[PDB]
RNA sequence: CUAAUAGGGAACGUGAGCUGGGUUUAGACCGUCGUGAGACAGGUUAGUUUUACCCUACUGAUGAUGUGUUGUUGCCAUGGU
RNA sequence: GAGCAGAAGGGCAAAAGCUCGCUUGAUCUUGAUUUUCAGUACGAAUACAGACCGUGAAAGCGGGGCCUCACGAUCCUUCU
RNA sequence: AAUGCCUCGUCAUCUAAUUAGUGACGCGCAUGAAGGAUGAACGAGAUUCCCACUGUCCCUACCUACUAUCCAGCGAAACCACAGCCAAGGGAACGGGCUUGGCGGAAUCAGCGGGGAAAGAAGACCCUGUUGAGCUUGACUCUAGUCUGGCACGGUGAAG
RNA sequence: CAGGGGAAUCCGACUGUUUAAUUAAAACAAAGCAUCGCGAAGGCCCGCGGCGGGUGUUGACGCGAUGUGAUUUCUGCCCA
RNA sequence: CCCCGCGGACGCUACGCCGCGACGAGUAGGAGGGCCGCUGCGGUGAGCCUUGAAGCCUAGGGCGCGGGCCCGGGUGGAGCCGCCGCAGGUGCAGAUCUUGGUGGUAGUAGCAAAUAUUCAAACGAGAACUUUGAAGGCCGAAGUGGAGAAGGGUUCCAUGU
RNA sequence: UGGGCCACUUUUGGUAAGCAGAACUGGCGCUGCGGGAUGAACCGAACGCCGGGUUAAGGCGCCCGAUGCCGACGCUCAUCA
RNA sequence: CGACCUGGGUAUAGGGGCGAAAGACUAAUCGAACCAUCUAGUAGCUGGUUCCCUCCGAAGUUUCCCUCAGGAUAGCUGGC
RNA sequence: CGGCGACGUCGGCUACCCACCCGACCCGUCUUGAAACACGGACCAAGGAGUCUAACACGUGCGCGAGUCGGGGGCUCGCACGAAAGCCGCCGUGGCGCAAUGAAGGUGAAGGCCGGCGCGCUCGCCGGCCGAGGUGGGAUCCCGAGGCCUCUCCAGUCCGCCGAGGGCGCACCACCGGCCCGUCUCGCCCGCCGCGCCGGGGAGGUGGAGCACGAGCGCACGUGUUAGGACCCGAAAGAUGG
RNA sequence: GGGGACCGUCCCCCGACCGGCGACCGGCCGCCGCCGGGCGCAUUUCCACCGCGGCGGUGCGCCGCGACCGGCUCCGGGACG
RNA sequence: CGCGACCUCAGAUCAGACGUGGCGACCCGCUGAAUUUAAGCAUAUUAGUCAGCGGAGGAGAAGAAACUAACCAGGAUUCCCUCAGUAACGGCGAGUGAACAGGGAAGAGCCCAGCGCCGAAUCCCCGCCCCGCGGCGGGGCGCGGGACAUGUGGCGUACGGAAGACCCGCUCCCCGGCGCCGCUCGUGGGGGGCCCAAGUCCUUCUGAUCGAGGCCCAGCCCGUGGACGGUGUGAGGCCGGUAGCGGCCCCCGGCGCGCCGGGCCCGGGUCUUCCCGGAGUCGGGUUGCUUGGGAAUGCAGCCCAAAGCGGGUGGUAAACUCCAUCUAAGGCUAAAUACCGGCACGAGACCGAUAGUCAACAAGUACCGUAAGGGAAAGUUGAAAAGAACUUUGAAGAGAGAGUUCAAGAGGGCGUGAAACCGUUAAGAGGUAAACGGGUGGGGUCCGCGCAGUCCGCCCGGAGGAUUCAACCCGGCGGCGGGUCCGGCCGUGUCGGCGGCCCGGCGGAUCUUUCCCGC
């Protein structure tokens, strides 16, 4: 709605809120980013340092397929199945523990953020962090890798 | 000129583009002409797939997507050979051939002609000539049986193995996941280098033993 | 020569007053400087000087207000000198 | 009232000056801080901490010059 | 000297009087030899003097034609914040307006050139712009053309 | 109808030409003098290109490129 | 246990209403409110209107701090507005602004290059200018004469206005 | 916004300047009002629309509000006060 | 009477022509014609920038910049 | 409490004209400073200048929420409106978010208390619980001795208010610990189909746009910055083809 | 692959107990109110008119006067310490 | 020193055909800047863009891998979403910048050369006869010509192919036609033509009305039609239209059956024996351009110049090695996609005559320039011309009367008719140019139903009228309350789940045949 815009409140005051003295000119500055190394070299150290220059080895042909690799945290483990699932473990009698198999959730790697609850449970999966496979053998699961 | 904080910016319209511009108030049109040739070419084939010919069952490529199933261009000439079926009769009965693509496995392999024989089972055949049937299908069976199937023939779809929750073995607990990984890594990584280093140590012992 | 041939101001009074000799465009010559294009508070020669009918000022010319109209003869405020 | 390399100012006497003896702390490192300052950088400087050393009988002192100056981004190159 | 700053050089001559002219001199700021120096004729070229001639002047006057002027008819434009009498003050340091004073009397005609810092043109002088263009070169970076080497078209014989 | 004249100085030899719309000149041109290149597979030049084209229907008493500027008289020294 | 009385103002669009205290300059600039204004769309006003819409004019009556608005009179002759939302090519004194129109100047400058006109008559509503006649003059054969080229293109010639 | 400028005082260059350059506070710029006749900055005081009262700075012959007080004490005569 | 004046026909076209040379002339245009387009070229520079009331209310200073008629930056401002 | 009232008077005036007193220079603009002898403006009418797209940032409103979003496609008499709306869910592909860090190879975010043991060696095998540590502040909330009442009292019946102190402490802030990735220094252990120039682990510093019980996604609106003709008008120029 | 069982939600029912009849509704009662029709037909009730009537509210068509009270303010007398 | 055959050339107004030029919005091939940004500027950017040249079509181009990948692999081209403002390029500055995988729209495949076999099996032309004319074919004939062994046709093309055997299946294609089709298919297929509901009802307004009231019946009449336009206002019913799987007439076309006629000729599996490929091309060097392509992505010039278990690619130059993947240097191909030109339509929160196209109109017109080119202004009487007869003054322009009209205070640039500016009339004023702010005063024009001044509640008194008041009865309707008085219920649990995988659903990353159809 230009209704609700300053340019209706600022009909009948000549500068257009731009100022007498230093006006509303085209570019004083330059266009784009120009002199971003010259006369707004403050503004580009103070607020994006490490803009110029190169860092690192450039790898022509990037694939972002070749590394694809989500990731699944361990708080996070349990919901990627029922809860009829777990609630069916939890009152197991035997020591049968229910697989998930976070390949078929979507992810690859297993990380270790948070903790499990205090059941055991057969993870497949195609990559284990060191504490991820830590924890999981803590609650008496196992970790078994797919491909 | 920058002005406080803020994202670099780098725009893209340095280069006259409002010289070609798409706007899109053709599109419910468009998606109106498309839809009445859908309509137009199933009316056209009359009790044959108003969708197409069936496609085989095909694993997608890299590894984001290879546990992935979705339908291919057209069933190899493997899959036709061993299921029975000419590859010039194949596409006058509605099977889409691929002559390029292989079988790298028997797995696929094996999926896809089972695929084919379950098509097979399921088609009717009209006689070329309705007076004479010949060896197409008996009249009872397309009488009022053929129908124009809607949608893709036989869709694809994901299949989920159930795996059914089990006793832990003593020998899964203490399999070491994060270790067989990183020897698996460094086994690759210096299976080339320890082998010359093997084949030199042996240049040596040859030589100092003689 | 004369009594004397005092010094000055007025947008260094005064170019819709003039003139255009000078300076200060473009042509050209000489000296000096510069590789050169070119330059010279150096010299020299040739080089378009537009408009007033408006307002005021001023100069003159009719008129105007008040004595009822109209005319004759007059006075002198003021200004100049 | 001399000298301390140099401009000037400060400082300094069994010193910081002069002469000897031994040396290489003018080395390898991570942060913090001060100075200019926007509390950005560079340069310079201060106080530590971890090595390895020097010197001295030792306490200690030393990571350049008694202090205040003596200097240099991206990209590229070159060496380790 | 069309070339000399000092310089209106110095001497002579021309005049009553000459920063002018001519002749002469020459350590010549900074003359000079394909251009130097002469020399008739020529020149809408620059300069000085003399005779004659005259309103250029002393020193202005008079006359003639066409205007201007007045009239009938016809009929623009420039320019215009508002306008239009001054002295001083202060003020963007030179007012038509403001302050203080002087004062102020309709509507006009012919003139006039003091003012309106009059009009005409977004100063051409001067500076600035990370605005140009014409030209030059011992600026930077190129380039047509040219010189040169190599390969190919490109072959057959001999002497070195 | 229809020249004022004379004595000189500077410049350009003269006649010619020139900035249409501020410069008619002492400027340009000029004859004369001098220098340079070239014998044609060439000199100088045009051309995007062609063994293309101009000089050239030419040939050194010619063509092309420069400087100075009639006559007279001279045109000195210097190749760093 | 109110009852011889059967009764008792207003209020409170709560985005409303009420009370008390202090305060009020403003360029550049920012913010808020606008029952200020223009145009069009969705709703709504059982809206307005040929018994007179819009627009315009008005020494008419008023309201609001203001932007503005309402009403009377006249002209006009066919459409228009309020409220809730939505959307803008949405508000002018300037830009040596654009286009159009109009003033003062001003009945002014001006209608002054090449010697020159005058008398009578006719036609005609009308004669300095037309036509005829009579004079006086000019071009003066390198013409103000007689013919062509280029260019023009019917200007040629009659008649009429 | 990143042109500032002015005044008391301190203060540098300059003969000085309504000059150029600093420090401090205030002001003008952005600000009207009373007074200084007049005036960006001085003196008083800062501002919604008004009535009454009283002041500031400044005044009270007349312009021009207010001494038209029987104001006090002296000083001063200028033919540029 | 000549390097004379002139008609018509031809030739040379824009970084080109043509010039007895003045940067002259090339259709009132010439130190690079005219026409259309790229093009609404760019401008740190000049001019303008349209209704009302209420509330708050500055800066001409710091640092860096081929920076000095401009910006970035801190400061001062407003709003939430 | 008084007077006065229809063809003459009564009231009104913002509005029309005129008179007088005081005040009052012409607006716009640049500017330290304009009435300026600074520029634009003779007059009137109509037109006339911060826009739209894209991308960010923050604020605000809305829906859903560890998710969110169909925008591309498809299905629905193909169509007045309807080029709308509705729907899809094995159309969520995908985007953004949910994980960071390193140039990369890669790696990748849970601790606290109580116990027996090697040696409770700065510590390794487990047990049991709990489930992101602690300090200082911290809105709110909870307890609360003691008071506050009636016509009065010996003695409790029900709850309301004030209340010194005490407690649990949201968000957030400061600080101290802890965890993850990079990089140093020191050091000793562990693993085994590959006994390796293999793999893992510890302590103490330090670099990170991190973790430490999520806050995002989509839509709308506003403001600011930017690329585009870019608020509007304005060069001297440059290029292409005639 | 089908068919089952189980779990989680649901959608209808067969019944009871619990809180309510509610802002989900009807029937009976009880109270109250209104309306219509009878009866009540006059010291009741209502309607309209008159008084230059009174008590209230508001307000005088215009122009004016006075009084006392209160707020603010400028003055003047008188008296006491 | 002649005649023939061939080869290589030439001429012809030879017989029959074909091309040229236009448009050019979209498409293909080249060529190709600078303004601009970088706050200067040269690389870069603008931009492979404008301008320039050539060539097409209803689409074009592309296109069936010398591909992507590195996977558990996909599988022509084109388009959309995403990848992604990413990998990468870049005075690593300003800036630039794809692809693969994934999801969709669409979906379609093929043909030669070569190697071989088959008595050149092949093709064009000219005559003759017949069936038909429609994009000129068929059939037959010609000791009729020519092309062609310097290679036509059939088979056949990397997905392998061919020939023999052996076995199995006889399976059935195309085209032109007669009669009729069902007739086509979101409801005939298309084109053209002609038609199809209901008020001009009563009373009124007006110049004219389509306006305003009304039309008892459940409501004037029709409505599958209440879109629109015209008509003297503003109309569902006055007219054209609108709605309708409405009607009628004519023409054209693409799907079958019975039949006609013509061509029309073997397919698969196994075994054996054979056969297999595009060269001044790839590739290398160098140069210039181009790209995101970076020790060189693509293109081109010159030089070098291949191979055959070879060659290309495998995004860092090189050697060795393994592996993967394709098969270049020949050709065709629909669909999805594009479309500011053209033909014909529909629509709009757009503009409303200085706007919107330059052009609402005799507009690319008038006019300007030698030319290339530049390029306007300009809409409106009225319902109907009913466009002012006639009289009169004047030479006429122009007037005064008269007349038409609802209106000429609508009179042919004529709807309305502002401001600036001007004339006249009326009022007021005038020597400090006008104009303005504050305060009054005077005059004037209007306004006020001004001119004896409000009103209304209760009470008192006076004189009058009356469906006449309270209380009771009958009926109707409400409001409030009632242990649930009675139902109907509502929320929360609460059991047999009798009741729902037959006799109720939807789900579940929960278990199973241990009854059932696929190893
Ligand atoms: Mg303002
Ligand atoms: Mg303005
Ligand atoms: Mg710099
Ligand atoms: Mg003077
Ligand atoms: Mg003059
Ligand atoms: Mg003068
Ligand atoms: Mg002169
Ligand atoms: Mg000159
Ligand atoms: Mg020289
Ligand atoms: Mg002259
Ligand atoms: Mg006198
Ligand atoms: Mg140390
Ligand atoms: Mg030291
Ligand atoms: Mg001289
Ligand atoms: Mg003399
Ligand atoms: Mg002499
Ligand atoms: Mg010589
Ligand atoms: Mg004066
Ligand atoms: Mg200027
Ligand atoms: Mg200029
Ligand atoms: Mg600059
Ligand atoms: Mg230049
Ligand atoms: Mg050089
Ligand atoms: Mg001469
Ligand atoms: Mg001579
Ligand atoms: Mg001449
Ligand atoms: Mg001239
Ligand atoms: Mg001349
Ligand atoms: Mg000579
Ligand atoms: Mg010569
Ligand atoms: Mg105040
Ligand atoms: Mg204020
Ligand atoms: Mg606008
Ligand atoms: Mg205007
Ligand atoms: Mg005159
Ligand atoms: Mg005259
Ligand atoms: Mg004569
Ligand atoms: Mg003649
Ligand atoms: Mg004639
Ligand atoms: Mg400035
Ligand atoms: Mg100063
Ligand atoms: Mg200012
Ligand atoms: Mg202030
Ligand atoms: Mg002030
Ligand atoms: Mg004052
Ligand atoms: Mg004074
Ligand atoms: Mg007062
Ligand atoms: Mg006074
Ligand atoms: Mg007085
Ligand atoms: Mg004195
Ligand atoms: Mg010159
Ligand atoms: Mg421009
Ligand atoms: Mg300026
Ligand atoms: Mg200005
Ligand atoms: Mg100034
Ligand atoms: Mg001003
Ligand atoms: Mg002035
Ligand atoms: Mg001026
Ligand atoms: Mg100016
Ligand atoms: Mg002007
Ligand atoms: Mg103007
Ligand atoms: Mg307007
Ligand atoms: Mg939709
Ligand atoms: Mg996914
Ligand atoms: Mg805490
Ligand atoms: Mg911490
Ligand atoms: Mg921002
Ligand atoms: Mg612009
Ligand atoms: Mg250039
Ligand atoms: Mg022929
Ligand atoms: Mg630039
Ligand atoms: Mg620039
Ligand atoms: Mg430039
Ligand atoms: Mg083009
Ligand atoms: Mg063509
Ligand atoms: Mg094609
Ligand atoms: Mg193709
Ligand atoms: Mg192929
Ligand atoms: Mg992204
Ligand atoms: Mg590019
Ligand atoms: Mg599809
Ligand atoms: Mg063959
Ligand atoms: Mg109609
Ligand atoms: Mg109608
Ligand atoms: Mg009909
Ligand atoms: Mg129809
Ligand atoms: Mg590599
Ligand atoms: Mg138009
Ligand atoms: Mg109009
Ligand atoms: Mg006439
Ligand atoms: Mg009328
Ligand atoms: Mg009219
Ligand atoms: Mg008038």
């Amino acid at each position: 709605p230009s209704r609700l815009r300053k340019t209706r409140k600022l009909r009948g005051h000549v500068s257009h809120g731009h100022g007498r003295i230093g006006k509303h000119r085209k570019h004083p500055g330059g266009r784009g980013n120009a002199g971003g190394l010259h006369h707004h070299r403050i503004n580009f150290d103070k607020y994006h340092p490490g803009y110029f220059g190169k860092v690192g080895m450039k790898h022509y042909h990037l694939k972002r397929n070749q590394s694809f690799c989500p990731t699944v945290n361990l708080d996070k483990l349990w919901t990627l199945v029922s809860e009829q699932t777990r609630v069916n473990a939890a009152k197991n009698k035997t020591g049968a523990a229910p697989i998930i198999d976070v390949v078929r959730s979507g992810y690859y790697k297993v990380l270790g953020k948070g903790k499990l609850p205090k059941q055991p449970v057969i993870v497949k999966a195609k990559f284990f962090s060191r504490r991820a496979e830590e924890k999981i053998k803590s609650v008496g699961g196992a970790c078994v890798l797919v491909a | 000129a920058p002005s406080r904080n803020g994202m670099v910016l780098k725009p893209h319209f340095h280069k006259d583009w409002q010289r070609r511009v798409a706007t899109w108030f053709n599109q419910p049109a468009r998606k109106i002409r498309r839809r009445k040739a859908r309509q137009a070419k199933a009316r056209r084939i009359a009790p044959r797939p108003a969708s197409g010919p069936i496609r085989p069952i095909v694993r997608c490529p890299t590894v984001r997507y290879h546990t992935k199933v979705r339908a291919g261009r057209g069933f190899s000439l493997e899959e036709l050979r061993v299921a029975g079926i000419h590859k010039k009769v194949a596409r006058t009965i509605g099977i889409s051939v691929d002559p390029r693509r292989r079988n790298k496995s028997t797995e696929s392999l094996q999926a896809n002609v089972q695929r084919l024989k379950e098509y097979r089972s399921k088609l009717i055949l009209f006689p070329r000539k309705p007076s004479a049937p010949k060896k197409g299908d008996s009249s009872a069976e397309e009488l009022k049986l053929a129908t124009q199937l809607t949608g893709p023939v036989m869709p694809v779809r994901n299949v989920y193995k159930k795996e059914k929750a089990r006793v832990i073995t003593e020998e899964e607990k203490n399999f070491k996941a994060f270790a067989s990984l990183r020897m698996a890594r460094a086994n690759a990584r210096l299976f080339g280098i320890r082998a010359k280093r093997a084949k030199e140590a042996a240049e040596q012992d040859v030589e100092k033993k003689k």
